[PDB]
């Protein structure tokens, strides 16, 4: 499949309270692999995936340097925001960037990209074509005019054609064993009618990764995918996750019901009714 | 050594062309080459600059750069040399980011010569 | 500047039975700024060593955090997540779960 | 590995 | 039509005795602010790049002992303590940290008398 390596910055300003928190997560095929918090005790670019520590510390020098450089940058960033748009000394505001290369099967690159937001609202972005920047609004286009003279596009177009390609298809080969895995889930339905005549039934996956699950119910043949209660994927702890859905039906009728369990993990989908 | 100047001093007559040499090292991805040059009074004065991504050799006024990656090279051609062209001149490097901030890496610098 | 308010989600890592000494989960998704008042309680009050995850953002910028920690099932003295964040005027909870 | 960012 | 203005522009001091230092930006397109030192036989190296109104830093270089401020946007300043021998002090600006180029002041030159 098409693979990616994407990095998310954070700095947030906390006023009175200490100096700007800063951090930086990596992903790989979108599973954290790398961090650094600058809030840690001894902050330092730790990997986050076993496979990370066949590198020799003289990557971890590299990557801790240039975060501690970053770090000090956004600080200085989060002040010149707080001119452009005029706002008070002391109050809270984040900086927030995400940056990476996709990459095809066959290794190409796909798409190179990096996006900037302030507060929560996109600020500003590098367009598609890996030369322009399109800006949200007159405080970006400030940043934008600046990064126009500085010709600051072919450094990221350098960047991201070269170093993110090549460094994408190297922590793929010492990943692959763990991120290219899965685990199967295993399901229950439940009954919980507090008691009552109406009787609502619900169907309970849990042990799964990766997070991608799809659970139904249908009336043996017709979908009742209209009154169906279902709660948003959560994580369970041990690098797997958890779902549930639920439905309304007449006491009485139970076993006319059918639950629906899919995941690339099973060999078939699951079905199931009470127990 | 991370930019070095292997060049002492330079003596030529006027209008010919002299090349003074730098090497460098740096384990950046992406990286800045510059020469500036420092006169009698010791004013540093920009000359001319190489971005590494950039696959031309940078040229200005009579300043010329002979940029060769491969080699970790990075001359400096004046072309049709002019007496006031005497000065020492400096070879610099931006030095790899973190935490630093804005540091420029220097040669020993080259003294130029040129004869009325 | 926009302020996206938080969405809980209490919940049990394993189906209910006191007695198993493992790990308590939290899951606060959906909003922005980053700071945000959460941690562990207990009947109605504390614990030691409130885990709460390392952070993380989405492709839309909006913020989401794991409370977990270590504990060991219980029975009728339930629990809840500790929740408060400038998105709202007042703060919020709600509670833990045997089956969910 | 990550980037350098330019300053806004 | 210079970016920065340095002074004093020289000094003549005994051995030891402490010098401050200051430099002033005249064009706030060039906040990033820098102190370079020569010594005598020409090195250039680096000692502090200062952003921001209130950066504070010391740094103990051979010969001297460095104490620098960005005091507001546009000024910044040196102390020199301790110095054994002479050097000259140069301040630098640059739009940003990351590749733009640095423009030199005019430098203060320090003479141990
Ligand atoms: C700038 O021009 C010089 C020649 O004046 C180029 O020098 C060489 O580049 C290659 C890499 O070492 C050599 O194999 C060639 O012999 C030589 N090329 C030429 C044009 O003579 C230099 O590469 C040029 N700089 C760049 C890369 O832009």
């Amino acid at each position: 499949g098409p693979h990616s390596l994407r990095y998310f910055v954070t700095a947030v300003s906390r006023p009175g309270l200490g100096e700007p928190r800063y951090m930086e997560v990596g992903y790989v095929d979108d599973t954290e692999f790398v961090r650094f918090d600058s809030d840690a005790e001894n902050p330092r670019y730790e990997p986050r995936a076993r496979w990370m520590e066949q590198e020799g510390p003289e990557y971890w020098e590299r990557e801790t340097q240039k975060a501690k450089g970053n770090e000090q940058s956004f600080r200085v960033d989060l002040r010149t925001l707080l001119g452009y748009y005029n706002q008070s000394k002391g109050g809270s505001h984040t900086i927030q960037v995400i940056s990476g290369c996709e990459v095809g099967s066959d290794g190409r690159l796909l798409r190179g990209y990096q996006q900037y937001a302030y507060d929560g609202c996109d600020y500003i972005a590098l367009n598609e074509d890996l030369k322009t920047w399109t800006a949200a609004d007159m405080a970006a286009l400030i940043t934008k005019h600046k990064w126009e003279q500085a010709g600051e596009a072919e450094r990221l177009r350098a960047y991201l054609e070269g170093t993110c390609v090549e460094w994408l298809r190297r922590y793929l080969k010492n990943g692959n064993a763990t991120l290219l895995r899965t685990d199967s889930p295993k399901a229950h339905v439940t009954h919980h009618s507090r008691p009552e005549d109406k009787v609502t039934l619900r169907c309970w996956a849990l042990g799964f990764y990766p997070a991608d699950i799809t659970l139904t119910w249908q009336l043996n043949g017709e979908e009742l995918i209209q009154d169906m209660e279902l709660v948003e994927t959560r994580p369970a702890g041990d690098g797997t996750f958890q779902k549930w859905a639920s439905v309304v039906v007449p006491l009485g009728k139970e076993q006319y019901y059918t639950c629906h369990v899919y995941h690339q993990g099973l060999p078939e989908p699951l079905t199931l009714r009470w127990e | 050594q991370k930019v070095t100047q292997t060049q002492t001093s330079i003596s030529v007559m006027e209008k010919t062309t002299v090349t003074m040499d730098c090497v460098y090292e740096t384990q950046d991805s992406s990286y800045f080459l510059f020469w500036y040059k420092q006169t009698a009074s010791g004013e540093i004065v920009f000359l001319i600059r190489q971005d590494s991504y950039k696959k031309e050799n940078a040229t200005v006024g009579h300043y010329s750069l002979n940029f060769q990656k491969p080699k970790s090279s990075i001359g400096l051609i004046i072309t049709a040399t002019q007496i006031e062209d005497s000065a020492v001149y400096f070879c610099a490097m931006r030095g790899d980011y973190g935490g630093s901030g804005n540091k420029l890496i220097f040669g020993t610098g080259t003294l130029l010569s040129v004869k009325p | 500047m926009i302020q996206k308010t938080p969405q809980i989600q209490v919940y049990s890592r394993h189906p209910p039975e006191n007695g198993k000494p493992n790990i308590l989960n939290c899951y606060v998704t959906q909003f922005h700024p980053p700071h945000i008042e959460i941690q562990m309680l207990k009947n109605g009050k504390k614990i030691p060593k409130v885990e709460m995850s390392d952070m993380s953002f989405s492709k839309d910028w909006s913020f989401y955090i794991l409370a977990h920690t270590e504990f060991t099932p219980t029975e009728t003295d339930t629990y809840a997540c500790r929740v408060k964040h400038d998105s709202m005027a007042e703060p919020k909870t709600v509670y833990w779960d045997r089956d969910m | 590995r990550g980037y350098v960012y330019q300053g806004l | 039509v210079t970016l920065l203005e340095q002074n004093p522009r020289w000094r003549l001091v005994p051995r030891g005795q402490a010098v401050n230092l200051r430099c002033i930006l005249k064009n706030s397109q060039y906040p990033w602010m820098s102190w370079y030192q020569q010594d005598l036989q020409k090195q250039l190296q680096w000692l502090f790049t200062l952003r921001s109104p209130g950066d504070k830093e010391v740094k103990s270089l051979p010969g001297a002992d460095y104490l620098a401020t960005r005091v507001t946007d546009t000024e910044l300043r040196l102390q020199v303590a301790n110095m054994s021998q002479g050097r000259t002090l140069y301040c630098t600006c640059s739009a940003d940290r990351v590749g733009n180029t640095l423009y030199f002041g005019e430098g203060s030159r320090l003479i141990v008398v």
